């Protein structure tokens, strides 16, 4: 897992977020299933919700708010980066500013899967 | 020798080339020069 | 546009570099390695492991001349990765990582070779692009006709193959192990019956130039001989580095002939007017007039004079008499193979046919055979 660890007196929020969703009543222990869950929902294949969704694209675009092609072009075949390119729109970051090559996963998700 | 030191591979180069004035062996000099010369470690 | 590309001719003898777009090489230089074999004493003049190339023409007297192509076959990588290190950075001045190179070899050659000049052009000079084409097709393309039989003869290997309406015939090539090596080494042992005598390294170099220089293709073979032992007006006088004067005489003519003869050094193989007619032979009936219109001669070793008439008699005397025999040798022939490189380098259509560097990283070094030819 892509986890920096022991920064000198700093915060950050990955190992947080996963001892929330492994142990999020802070009980300070992971059992064997609590830990298998987590596995089970890292691993493959079956999807239960679309927030996956939401906050994997962002794993995907390494945490920015907009993605590329050629980042997509890494995992996906050509005929669905076609697709998504065709189907998913422009992205617009918190200063307004839009990148020729900026693509917001959000609002597609939130548009197709919302 | 200061050359060979930093690892910079010259093939065909000799004092006595530079010196004698060779054409050739001074530009490719020239040349290579330009060409080469411009806690969490626990938890790991 | 863009990037030019880069033409390289490694023959068994001398290299040869240039430009793509351009009508002559920048860079041609014998393909030689020495290295120093006596004592040293001077304190303090500085040390050199290897001399390449011309470098090491200057100084021979003092090296062991070392030739890294054998029969047109790379025996020492090592020597052959300084000579092009050398081509590239002291002679060209060029970054190889900006240019594609094109590279030239023989027809009928084992695969290990092609497999590892791909992998060193790859590996160590991370070159974005590079090709391998026969050198005889770069002739073909130097005369600047679409239909011949081309004869290539250099320092290693001489080849002939016939190309019809740019389809060449893969079972008639015709390769043949003589060359102007071996014809050096005959010069050297017919020099010791007069007197002379010639033994290191050195001294082939000395018997090379003096084969370029005062030798010459006999019409007839036996009147020539006649016309020796009647006069001495076909003497020739040399002066050697040291001062010595010698004079050949009767060697000048004997030398070349034994291309035709092959019998005088051992071989049991045929001359090379019977190999081309062999060669001819081979292919259909109906392309056959129109390669004994179209030989073309390519290589150094068809530099001597009179060559042409002699090979024009003897294929008209093979042939059947109802045609026509012409032999179409340019006076820059030395330099076609790397003239017709260039003609193959900047082609629009030829831009598609590179061997691409992620191509070379997906397939191995395997991938110079299923492209090239
Ligand atoms: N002017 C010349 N006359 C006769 N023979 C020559 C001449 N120039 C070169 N040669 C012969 O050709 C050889 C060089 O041929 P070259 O074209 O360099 O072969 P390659 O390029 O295939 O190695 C020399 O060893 C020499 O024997």
């Amino acid at each position: 897992y892509y986890l920096p660890m022991v920064e000198e007196g700093e915060s950050e929020p990955k190992f947080e977020k996963f001892l929330d969703a492994v142990d999020p009543g802070r009980k300070g222990y992971v059992t064997q299933e609590d830990y298998t869950y987590f596995l089970i929902d890292k691993e493959s294949e079956n999807i239960k919700s679309s927030d996956e969704i939401e906050n994997s694209f962002q794993a995907l675009a390494e945490g920015k708010a907009y993605i590329t092609k050629e980042d997509m072009k890494q995992a996906l075949t050509p005929e669905q980066v076609s697709f998504c390119a065709s189907h998913m729109q422009q992205y617009v970051d918190p200063r307004g500013r839009s990148h020729p090559a900026g693509y917001d996963y959000v609002g597609f998700i939130n548009s197709y899967f919302g | 020798q200061f050359l060979k030191e930093q690892r910079v591979h010259l093939e065909n180069m000799g004092s006595h080339d530079i010196v004698d004035g060779n054409h050739r062996l001074v530009l490719g000099l020239i040349w290579t020069i330009i060409l080469r010369f411009q806690s969490a470690k626990d938890a790991l | 546009d863009d990037i030019a590309a880069l033409v390289v001719d490694n023959g068994s003898g001398m290299c040869k570099a240039g430009f793509a777009g351009d009508d002559a090489p920048r860079a041609v230089f014998p393909s030689i390695v020495g290295r120093p074999r006596h004592q040293g004493v001077m304190v303090g003049m500085g040390q050199k492991d290897s001399y390449v190339g011309d470098e090491a023409q200057s100084k021979r007297g003092i090296l062991t001349l070392k030739y890294p192509i054998e029969h047109g076959i790379v025996t020492n990588w090592d020597d052959m990765e300084k000579i092009w290190h050398h081509t590239f950075y002291n002679e060209l001045r060029v970054a190889p990582e900006e240019h594609p190179v094109l590279l030239t070899e023989a027809p009928l050659n084992p695969k290990a070779n092609r497999e590892k000049m791909t992998q060193i052009m790859f590996e160590t000079f991370n070159t974005p692009a590079m090709y391998v084409a026969i050198q005889a097709v770069l002739s073909l393309y130097a005369s600047g006709r679409t239909t011949g039989i081309v004869m290539d003869s250099g320092d290693g290997v001489t080849h002939t193959v016939p190309i019809y309406e740019g389809y060449a015939l893969p079972h008639a090539i015709l390769r043949l192990d003589l060359a102007g090596r071996d014809l050096t080494d005959y010069l050297m042992k017919i020099l010791t019956e007069r007197g002379y005598s010639f033994t290191t390294t050195a001294e082939r170099e000395i018997v090379r130039d003096i084969k370029e220089k005062l030798c010459y293709v006999a019409l007839d073979f036996e009147q020539e001989m006649a016309t020796a032992a009647s006069s001495s007006s076909l003497e020739k006088s040399y002066e050697l580095p040291d001062g010595q004067v010698i004079t050949i005489g009767n060697e000048r003519f004997r030398c070349p002939e034994a291309l035709f003869q092959p019998s005088f050094l051992g071989m049991e193989s045929c001359g090379i007017h019977e190999t081309t007619f062999n060669s001819i032979m081979k292919c259909d009936v109906d392309i056959r007039k129109d390669l004994y219109a179209n030989t073309v001669l390519s290589g150094g070793t068809t530099m001597y004079p009179g060559i042409a008439d002699r090979m024009q008699k003897e294929i008209t005397a093979l042939a059947p008499s109802t045609m026509k025999i012409k032999i179409i040798a340019p006076p820059e022939r030395k330099y076609s193979v790397w003239i017709g490189g260039s003609i193959l380098a900047s082609l629009s259509t030829f831009q598609q046919m590179w061997i691409s560097k992620q191509e070379y990283d997906e397939s191995g070094p395997s991938i110079v055979h299923r492209k090239c030819f």
